[PDB]
């Protein structure tokens, strides 16, 4: 169920596949949705949830470099997968940027991200 | 502006 | 890049990466105890092409807590930087969101630190 | 001004807070069950003096789960903005810390987010 | 054990008083040490914690306004106070500014403080 | 916890 | 936990 | 940011 195209709330795309043994793989696009705006993202997860109707627990990590440009960045979500009817992946993320060591606390940034299978406006 | 946003 | 190579947190735990060339890192975790019930895959994400201002290198990576042996139904990423130089370290927060129902998702996301470096 | 009332979250939380001019924000936390066992002090700070061009106004609390009827021996702090208009929002992220022996820590430390409304 | 002078790890003082009622009243005072860097903090903790060596929860708020200067956010630390020889508070924290709508995703900084009565 | 309490 | 243990 | 000033 994890696999397929997922939108959260700001309009950006998740396009993910989850792996027989764990992987996933796919590719992240920014709002803009154009061609600079795509990324590489890689994560984990759990392959074998418990049928006592709790969520699949994941992570995964998008580096902000691609071709076009480089924000010297990377976020980590790291979340859980609910099935049903409106099925969503419910996430906390951590966004740390290179800094250098006088400037470590304004590395992290943290929120929240909810994506489904519908996009919104 | 980061491309996360 | 600086990274790849054996990295060892202060409780105990130790994670082999190898930093590919791409921006790919891929390694085993291997939890306290060290037998192969502790052995976990990690897999993630860096900036292969740092600012060269003195700036760390930005870098995260998922643990899934499964293997074959075991289950525990949750993952762990790690978000941080590595700081290169003669005591080089990654310096991390982490998320670790076990699975949970509905009713207990409020107890689903635990948040920490850890620092990790070259030599125990 | 905007702040002082009561707002409640979407799980069946309330809280009633005063903001006072000087930046202080007193009042009282109620659990769901709405019960004198389920009230709570709680005490923050809050910007008196906020941008006028639609910035939110930056706030935090704290609440310590220990009142006369119980003890859960935690302590949650909020922090968010608070949002003006038609629609009035304070939106949060929260820590909930637990106390812990130094080998637990690890589980210490839980976070969340919560959006407050003025209407239920 | 709560009530006293504390530093963390980058300079800075926090002077509380942790009152019976579980308040934590005081003040924070930036690496600089001059008046426009003196901040009020309120927060609360446990006042009866357990005795099983579990350490004793806690969190404050400062509001970054005085009488000098005003930063447009406000931090809150979450944490617990472990006594004993060598008494720490080890803690968390969140730093929320003041965003339009359009940066609200980008408006809290996350990190980590280890204070203890030894500058 | 009573944050969470139904 | 395994993370920590 | 006051926080962390030096």
């Amino acid at each position: 169920g994890i696999t397929g195209t997922w939108y959260n709330q700001l309009g950006s795309t998740f396009i993910v596949t989850a792996g027989a043994d764990g992987a996933l793989t796919g590719t992240y696009i920014g709002a803009r949705g154009n061609a600079e705006s795509r990324y590489v993202l890689t994560g984990r997860y759990d392959s074998a949830p418990a049928t006592d109707g709790s969520g699949t627990a994941l992570g995964w990590t998008v580096a902000w470099k691609n071709n076009y440009r480089n924000a010297h960045s990377a976020t980590t979500w790291s979340g859980q997968y609910v099935g049903g009817a409106e099925a969503r992946i419910n996430t906390q993320w951590l966004l740390t940027s290179g800094t250098t060591e006088a400037n470590a606390w304004k590395s992290t940034l943290v929120g929240h991200d909810t994506f489904t299978k519908v996009k919104p406006s | 502006s980061h491309p996360q946003f």
